[PDB]
């Protein structure tokens, strides 16, 4: 089963005002 | 604002087209340390990571911080545009919208001014590890190895001991084995084995990796147990280019 | 009868390859002085018009001036099955329906028989001008500046100035821009009577270049509101120019 | 708008047959 | 038990190559002479006959004899993953449904193992007997893949008249007609078109399957084409040292 | 017309178990 990279590491979102 | 000068065109032509298919867009944080980019493909099952020392610019200058939104596949054309030989100069300002990148013929100078964009990005959080094996090979062994074993099957089966590694396919028409022993510069296969580890990677998402080829002469693996896998490629006195990719299962 | 021999084969196997894509039909005039060419693509947007003296042979004959309907594309391939070495012989009869090309392996020899064509060819009468600006540079380099700009955009702002000439594009990426200052295969020179700034479209550029191989360098004539010409001196044969129509 | 070469040049159509 | 074990791997990924598109499917005959394959295309207008003699192995070892009925498609996706340095085994048991390929790259410091599984196949092979063909060119390979890639532009089939000093092909289409003559040469070895005439012949055949045969260019510089009339043309190049590769195709008419 | 080799040489058939 294929798993994302966001499975073991914490994500913070950021916007990009560019 | 920002003014960053690299007498080898080259370095920053290879770095765009070892990321421009993998990921369309991501965001470039310029800073007084560097050029740094992380970013995860859209299928979100690999991460790059890329970290170009302001010490590795022939001139670098950068006042305030900037977090350009770039499309890495209109970067990519406009980079094609550069020789291999040409200085390129990256010049940005504090409230631009735009990118200006500048080629200098080693009396011909080209100038591009690039359109920015705005990215809803999404990061992690990724620290400092030491991995159970760590494996230092030949970056033409590796994409010659990903690109053998895609003929084979979908994903590898990478087995790492102190002996060597082992690289190995299954498909339709039967399996393969490719195994490479640690060898007694460039040329040298070589493992800082803690713990034996094997994993199941996706073969389609690490002959992305190997694009990256042209950057080093050599390539290291570091895999831990049940973590994604890292593919470093150094450039040279410039800083390195990371591929995550996470593991099956 | 016409007999044209040519040791170079070379030269006429890139002559085709530089027009092929452009032009599929053309008109063929040979005459005691030279096979002469002018053919407007489908669009009517860009010209060709090739000469070749008969100087630059090593044998000519032509007791009576023909016009030899070709496909281009069919004496390409013809013209593909030479080698680079082969001397290439050119016959036609004046009754002829047809055109023979002889290829001679520098034990190997080659006949060909290309069946020519009809053609209701429409062909521009163009007076010698001086132009504005004339441009000689590099004909790898033109080559790179067209194929470049064009993934910028579609149309190219060729600007010609005394101390240099610049070409700049413009899509929804950015704009790019090339600036070329006057610097012996390796120089950039300019005559400009007056500055010149003209839009063209690089899709045609980009066939045009496909010459290169024809010279180390190529002219640019530029003139307000007239059609541009890039020329590519067929080294001692004579030459190969591309007319371009200006855009509005 | 893109000009066409017989905007500037005087055309003279030929008939050709081979 | 079969393993044979080949220092010139190459070879073995040339001769692959030369046969995967012309023939998908064929039965590997392994006996202690060597390896050998006979096989017709879907058309049944060609046929392919390679004989790899076991004289020409490092070690060559056959307790039994073996019909292997092979993927050649994906025995040439196993063999890309062959570097052509590398030094080539092939081992098979009896009462098996694989055939194992080992490269061994040249510090032995990369060991490839491949597993490539067997098919059943419905063969069909035929009985060509030896014979004295009325006209054998030699010729030089790279010469033979430029004039059936040429006469393919102007044409789709080639007439091959043979005569004492030259040998000339010619083809036919809207465009016209091309035409090419190679006179027999004097002292020149690889650059020569030598000539054995029992008498002229003149044969028509079908050049997008002869384009197919020129894929075995790499194999040899020379190419030998035997003729005859109302019979099949064999187009073969010797694998150097160890057999030869034969393609057979039937004329027009 | 194009022949095929079969119209020239014996045939016979093999069945291959692998």
């Amino acid at each position: 089963r294929q798993t994302s990279m966001t499975d073991f590491y914490h994500s913070k979102r950021r916007l990009i005002f560019s | 604002m920002f003014e960053a000068r690299l007498v080898q065109g080259s370095i920053l032509k290879k770095v765009l087209e070892a990321l421009k298919d993998l990921i369309n867009e991501a965001c470039w944080d310029i800073s007084s340390s560097g050029v740094n980019l992380q970013s995860m493909d859209s299928s979100h099952v690999s991460l790059v990571q890329l970290t170009l020392r302001s010490e590795g610019f022939d001139t670098y200058r950068c006042d305030r911080n900037l977090a350009m939104g770039v499309n890495l596949t209109s970067m990519s054309k406009i980079l094609k545009c550069a020789g291999n030989e040409d200085i390129i100069t990256l010049r940005a300002e504090d409230n631009a919208d735009t990118l200006a990148l500048v080629f200098e013929a080693p009396e011909k100078v080209s100038d591009y001014e690039m359109k920015l964009m705005d990215l809803d990005v999404e990061q992690l959080g990724i620290p400092e590890q030491e991995y159970s094996c760590v494996v230092k090979m030949p970056s033409g062994e590796f994409a010659r190895i990903c690109r053998d074993l895609s003929h084979i099957g979908d994903a590898v089966v990478i087995s790492c001991a102190k002996d060597g590694v082992k690289f190995s396919a299954s498909g339709e028409l039967g399996n393969g084995n490719i195994k490479l022993s640690q060898t007694s510069e460039e040329e040298a296969v070589t493992i800082e084995m803690n713990e034996p580890v094997q994993l199941t990677f996706a073969l389609r998402y690490l002959n992305f990796f190997t694009k990256a080829t042209p950057l080093s002469s050599t390539v290291t693996l570091s895999m831990s147990a049940d973590v994604p896998l890292v593919v470093e490629y150094k450039i040279a006195d410039m800083g390195h280019l990371k591929y995550y990719l996470a593991p099956k299962i």
